């Protein structure tokens, strides 16, 4: 099909380009991965209650990640660059972004809004304005289309398990949006069907299951400590019918490769 | 700051902002100037869009952007300059545009628009207006206010889009679907219009543009186009027009042309011609890179 090899070539080139700096969280003088992750799981309810695209949560931590590698910020204001950062992605990406009252609005009368349109200008200006971030999602889309046959409960599975790996920088942060794709794909196909990695998938993008098992374990651990997580907001989310309550199945136990 | 840029005329409005033309005070470049004014909404998604997207795609048909100022109460984009817009040209145009140069221009556009489409960018706004012209030969897409980062495979986007003159019917339709394609129709239309000298649909409504489009292109049914009978705004009350023979749409262009010509409007967007396979057609075979010899 025309341009699908062409755009998941450039979208390879992309991600590496647009990969946030590994350890940056170390530099960072009084943010946490905790707090990261209140903050990522605080843009999946925002996500919910303005009923945006999964494409625009992806964006938004891309836009975060990449931010925080540049610029130290305390605490009480990593919030509002993760709302500024959500503002772009919306514009980005979304059809009927939420005006930026609306984003005044989540925040709780934390932030006015100045500030907000202020941090937006920081964030365009530090990211010097890329925006177009390859993300988890855009390459999910691409693998589903490897299905055979296209099974809806897989694909939410593997949304889900993709959406997981956001919250938690130790260790995702390390692996390319093309990857944890890759193994959220296999392990949600794994989990309904008990099918793999396909080899049609194999031939386009060069990663196999030896390649993804890295990612692969890490993602498992994740899904199978899921319940226990301190941020809750993902299975929550993924309980509804809207996504075929696939936050409800049993992971397997084992994965044999 | 734009200390070092003075302004020497607005040139018009296009998507977003005003253009004007201007020059480099220090070193004498003249450039384009696109001003945004900052509805208190922040910077406009379509400014977004416009400046990562433009930063992204560097070809000899896409339009440079060379700079981006904030002035904090207005944002500048600015672009080299060229000649003059293609819908300039054609008004300016008595004369008539020579054959090898619309064969050129069109050679350009489809290399400039296979470059959007294999990095993933719908431009959604191609029209004459939207294409710049220098004087040695070369024609680029310009305006990319309207365009988006588009995915594999596509999920619905905005409805708004192209303007009527240069939207294709399975937006017109309200397909929840459309995607690279739209892009080709509108392509397709300015290839006529260089050749008649005149716009091919110049509808003034939804409805006016599609039964313009029927009355060229035949009134499409299940066969043509499996599934159109099934579409939202698809109306079984539709006139019944016949197809006409394309020797008597665009006169003047020969055999190869008009197989062109019809493969770019094919009313099934699947069926409708890539930009990237349109660059292996005969019709391009003796293609040169003709002088415009405007002013
Ligand atoms: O010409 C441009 N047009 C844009 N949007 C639509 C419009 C067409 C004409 C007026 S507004 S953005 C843009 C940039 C640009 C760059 C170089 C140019 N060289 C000559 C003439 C116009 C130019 C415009
Ligand atoms: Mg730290």
């Amino acid at each position: 099909p025309d341009y699908h090899e062409d755009i998941h070539t450039y979208l390879r080139e992309m991600e590496v380009k647009c990969k946030p700096k590994v350890g940056y969280m170390k530099k960072q003088p009084d943010i946490t991965n905790s707090m990261r992750a209140i903050l990522v799981d605080w843009l999946v309810e925002v996500g919910e209650e303005y009923k945006l695209q999964n494409e625009t949560l992806h964006l938004a931590v891309n836009y975060i990640d990449r931010f925080l590698s540049s610029m130290s910020v305390l605490r009480g204001k990593l919030q509002l660059v993760g709302t500024a950062a959500m503002l772009l992605a919306s514009k980005f990406e979304e059809i009927y972004p939420p005006e930026v009252a609306e984003f005044v609005y989540i925040t709780d009368d934390t932030y006015t809004k100045k500030q907000v349109l202020r941090m937006e200008h920081l964030v365009l200006k530090v990211l010097t304005f890329d925006l177009a971030a390859p993300t988890v999602n855009q390459f999910l889309t691409q693998y589903f289309l490897h299905q055979q046959p296209a099974n809806c409960k897989v694909e939410s599975l593997a949304m889900f398990l993709g959406e997981l790996s956001l919250i938690d920088a130790d260790p995702y942060l390390k692996y390319l949006p093309s990857v944890i794709a890759g193994a959220a794909f296999h392990l949600a196909l794994y989990t309904v069907t008990g099918q793999s990695w396909p080899e049609s998938l194999i031939r386009k993008t060069g990663y196999t299951l030896e390649s993804l098992k890295p990612c692969l374990m890490d993602l498992h651990q994740t899904y199978l400590k899921a319940p226990q997580h301190a941020q809750q907001s993902i299975r929550e989310k993924y309980k509804n019918s809207k996504y075929h309550g696939v936050s409800l199945l049993n992971p397997p136990e084992t994965l044999n490769l | 700051s734009m200390e070092n840029f003075q302004k020497v005329e607005k040139i018009g409005e296009g998507t977003y902002g005003v253009v004007y033309k201007a020059r480099n005070k220090l070193t004498g470049e003249v450039v384009a100037l696109k001003k945004i004014r900052l509805e208190t909404e922040g910077v406009p998604s379509t400014a977004i869009r416009e400046i990562s997207l433009l930063k992204e795609l560097n070809h000899p048909n896409i339009v440079k952007l060379l700079d981006v100022i904030h002035t904090e109460n207005k944002l500048y984009l600015v672009f080299e300059f060229l000649s003059m817009d293609l819908k300039d040209f054609m008004d300016a145009s008595l004369t008539g545009i020579p054959l090898p140069l619309i064969k050129s221009y069109l050679f350009q556009l489809l290399q400039g628009l296979a470059f959007c489409h294999s990095h993933r960018v719908l431009h959604r706004d191609l029209k004459p207006q939207n294409l710049l012209i220098n004087t040695e030969g070369a024609i680029k897409l310009a305006d990319f206010g309207l365009a988006r980062a588009f995915g594999v495979p596509v999920r619905t986007y905005t409805h708004e889009v192209v303007t009527l003159w240069y939207r294709a019917p399975e937006i017109l339709l309200g397909c929840k679907y459309y995607s690279t394609a739209v892009d080709i129709w509108s392509l397709g239309c300015i290839f006529a219009e260089m050749v008649t000298r005149r716009a091919l649909f110049p509808g003034d409504s939804e409805i006016d543009q599609l039964f313009r489009i029927f009355r060229t292109l035949g009134t499409p049914d299940e066969v043509v186009w499996p599934g159109v009978t099934s579409m939202p705004d698809y109306k079984p009350s539709f006139p019944k027009w016949a197809r006409q023979d394309f020797s008597k749409v665009v006169p003047p262009l020969d055999e190869d042309g008009r197989s062109l010509l019809s493969q770019m409007l094919h009313y099934d967007p699947n069926k409708r011609i890539s930009a990237k396979a349109a660059l292996a057609h005969p019709f391009f075979q003796d293609v040169t890179k003709p002088v415009p010899h405007l002013r």
